[PDB]
């Protein structure tokens, strides 16, 4: 159809085959895995005592439909019209059920090669975001190519990453090829939150998501990376300067996140931060991406920590500490606080939601007498007439 | 009764019995032990380095019977072993021998650069069970010459320390056997006879093997002491983690029917995370060993509630009520199962 778009062809004869496509086979999927997902995630471990497991083959198989609908939804948002959605759900439910884990223990190569093509594409289509965005806001391709990111990319991405952060499978997937798409991926997200411009406040929020769950997915401490030696899963740890020639890296420890500022120096920026009291309106993306993706890099890194591992504790990546936390989480109640009267929005909302984690993290003894400012002054805001929360 | 001899094997069933003969010899004498002239415990030389006069014809009759034994179990466990390709015998190559760990028995010794074959788990697991398969033919041909067991041996009274299941052997003999038994697994894949085998997949066991009559036993306090007013509070300890059930039962609950699955009783399960009374409802969370629950009903408002090493249980709504609606009737005493 694409071939014979502009052709003679104008009205596609297959109207048959494409309705009942786009009206039965993508909600049939989306509803049969919403409803067997547990099937499909079963493994040596029992969590569903009842049902079997899937078969490995069957995995392969997920993998495999979820890779090639991904190609199908990739720059055709538009022809799909309205069914879009439903695309990119059902595209969102696969996610949820791939096993990446057994798939790549045991798979074939098409299907492995089929996900690190998609991870590839999904790292060049926000590179050509990149190109065009900058130096495009004065001019379609361009609106194809942001309209496709800004409502599959972002989503398929987020979902996908948080799958793969809550089922710890990025040590499985993450690695090679794979591991340098990723690094692709975070540098372009890092420079989309950083980067000013309209198109980029439209839509800072799923921005954030989608580096967030990516900054929980990503089995390298990108943040603390002068600690790389002792990460054992990186590729400068493993697969050495022979492929540093062989396939391009940045071939430096520390030039390898350029736009990406080191942890200590985003750990200043937001204790400077509303002590400075510089406006909301200035520079935004701090506290509605940054945070986002310290509270994630944290909860995923904190059980690899010295203070948890006293052992080999000189043998550690990262270097994060309840000290860290409570410091982080109090800037973060600093600035909610000065910032409540003024500028006003969801977003409040939406930060909380995001560290929600770190205060499950933290120990209760700190809740004693330390949170107790943060429930006094929520409930004193609160008191206004309208009540909530 | 299954067993068949593969299809593509009946003409190299002469070589694989030169061949087990050669890992035989080979494995004897890079065991540690060396030719010599006398047998004798002490020792630890093997004088049966010698002509075919003396040396057992029983034992060549042994040695053929087991690696036939091997590959039928092989195939057997579904391991359809395929034949690669001819050139391993091209690609094997002499490495530096020494002159005294070179065969005086005039053979060529053939060993192998057998560290890069990377064997893979599952093939490990083929050798557990190829160590547990030898170890159980050993002791049933062991006990069809009348051998029992023993602390140590004794020839007198045919009493034998090893004759115990491989899963409790000791660590030597059994790391013995092993290392044989790999060494010849890794001989058949350096020869290239690739294992096409399956893969066993995990399967549930219900792991209820008790007595008959009983699936559970059932605690309670005594009738006399049912509570029928006011706020009580115990507790239950769990040393282990599994079936258990904790809570409130009435005076005519049965002790031969699961807590819960009926109107006589009220119990938390934190096997599963359960809340069990005429059925079953998710609730709380999920104990391990040592963790204590404390239960609590109150019978003034009618309501009951449960806690994990302090903390509060709570369902899937944000309430910590268990069971918040039940008649006082007779009373209710603490009960587990
Ligand atoms: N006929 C045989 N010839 C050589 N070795 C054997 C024979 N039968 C079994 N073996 C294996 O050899 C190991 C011990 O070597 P040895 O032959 O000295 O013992 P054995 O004479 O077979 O006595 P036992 O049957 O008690 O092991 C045993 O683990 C056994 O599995
Ligand atoms: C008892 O004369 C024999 C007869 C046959 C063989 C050996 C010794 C040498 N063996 C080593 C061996 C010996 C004894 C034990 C044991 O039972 O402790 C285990 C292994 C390999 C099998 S060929």
């Amino acid at each position: 159809f694409d071939g014979g778009s502009r052709g003679k062809g104008e009205h596609f004869p297959y109207e048959q085959e494409i309705k009942f496509f786009a009206k039965v086979v993508l909600p049939l999927i989306d509803q049969y895995f919403k409803n067997h997902r547990l099937y499909f995630l079963s493994a040596a471990s029992r969590p569903l005592c009842s049902g079997g497991h899937a078969s490995n083959k069957e995995k392969e198989m997920v993998t495999s439909l979820f890779c090639k609908l991904g190609v199908l939804v990739r720059h055709r948002i538009s022809l799909f019209g309205n069914d879009a959605t439903s695309i990119v759900n059902c595209l969102h439910i696969l996610g949820q059920t791939l096993d990446a884990r057994t798939v790549m223990k045991t798979g074939l190569e098409s299907v492995k090669s089929a996900l690190r093509a998609f991870l590839d594409n999904a790292a060049e289509d926000l590179e050509k975001t990149m190109e065009n965005l900058k130096q495009g806001q004065f001019t379609k391709g361009v609106t194809q190519i942001i309209n496709y990111t800004t409502v599959a990319l972002l989503p398929m991405l987020s979902s996908l990453f948080e799958h793969i952060g809550q089922h710890q499978f990025g040590e499985d997937l993450i690695l090679e090829d794979v591991q340098v798409s990723c690094y692709r991926i975070l540098t372009s997200l890092y420079a989309l939150g950083t980067s000013k411009s309209i198109y980029v406040e439209r839509q800072r929020s799923a921005l954030g998501e989608c580096l967030a769950a990516f900054a929980g997915a990503f089995p390298v401490a990108f943040l603390e990376t002068h600690l790389d030696k002792h990460n054992i899963y990186s590729i400068y740890n493993t697969k050495s300067s022979r492929e540093r020639a062989a396939l391009s890296l940045p071939t430096n420890v520390e030039d390898v996140c350029p736009n990406i500022p080191s942890l200590e120096k985003l750990m200043e920026e937001i204790v400077e931060l509303a002590e400075s009291g510089i406006r909301y309106t200035q520079m935004p993306h701090v506290m509605e991406v940054i945070l986002p993706m310290l509270c994630s890099y944290m909860s995923r890194w904190w059980e690899h920590g010295p203070e948890n591992n006293p052992e080999r504790a000189e043998m550690c990546c990262t270097a994060l500490n309840s000290e860290h936390m409570n410091t982080l989480l109090g800037n973060i109640l600093k600035i909610i606080y000065n910032n409540l009267g003024i500028d006003e929005g969801a977003w409040m909302k939406r930060l909380a939601v995001f560290s929600q984690p770190i205060i499950n993290k933290v120990k209760p003894q700190l809740l004693k007498t330390h949170f107790l400012p943060l429930m006094e002054k929520l409930k004193k805001k609160a008191a206004t007439v309208v009540s909530e929360e | 009764s299954q067993i068949v001899l593969p299809p593509h094997l009946e003409r190299i069933r002469e070589k694989l019995a030169e061949n087990i003969h050669e890992l035989w010899v080979m494995n004897k004498i890079e065991l540690g032990w060396q030719y010599g002239p006398v047998r004798d415990d002490n020792k630890r030389q093997h004088p049966c380095l010698v002509e075919f006069s003396k040396l057992p014809e029983q034992e060549r009759n042994y040695n053929l019977q087991m690696s036939l034994e091997t590959l039928k179990t092989l195939l057997a466990l579904g391991c359809h072993v395929g034949i690669s390709d001819e050139h391993a015998e091209d690609k094997v190559k002499k490495m530096k021998l020494p002159k005294n760990y070179q065969l005086t028995s005039g053979y060529k010794p053939a060993p192998m650069d057998l560290s890069f074959i990377k064997l893979t788990p599952s093939q490990e697991a083929m050798v557990d069970k190829l160590a547990e398969n030898a170890h159980n033919v050993w002791a049933r041909d062991r006990i069809r010459q009348g051998w029992t067991y023993g602390i140590q041996q004794d020839v007198k009274n045919r009493r034998n320390p090893r004759l115990v299941p491989y899963t409790l052997l000791d660590d030597r003999t059994k790391k013995s056997n092993k290392d044989s038994l790999r060494e010849a697994v890794r001989t058949l894949l350096g020869y290239g006879y690739n294992l096409e085998a399956p893969d066993q997949d995990h399967a549930a066991r219900a792991e209820v093997c008790s007595g008959t009559g009983e699936r559970f036993r059932i605690f309670r306090a005594e009738k006399t002491y049912a509570v029928k007013a006011g706020r009580w509070y115990f507790e239950f300890e769990t040393v282990t983690a599994g079936d258990m059930r904790v809570g409130w039962s009435r005076p005519g609950c049965q002790p031969d029917q699961e807590l819960g699955s009926d109107e006589r009783a009220f119990a938390f399960d934190g096997f599963k995370a359960q809340r069990w009374h005429q059925g079953n409802e998710h609730y709380g969370r999920s104990w391990q060993a040592g963790d204590v629950v404390g239960c609590m009903v109150d019978m003034n408002e009618h309501t009951m509630m449960f806690t994990l090493n302090g903390e509060i249980l709570l369902d899937d709504s944000g309430s910590e009520l268990a069971f918040k609606d039940f008649d006082v009737g007779d009373g209710f005493i603490p009960v587990c199962s």
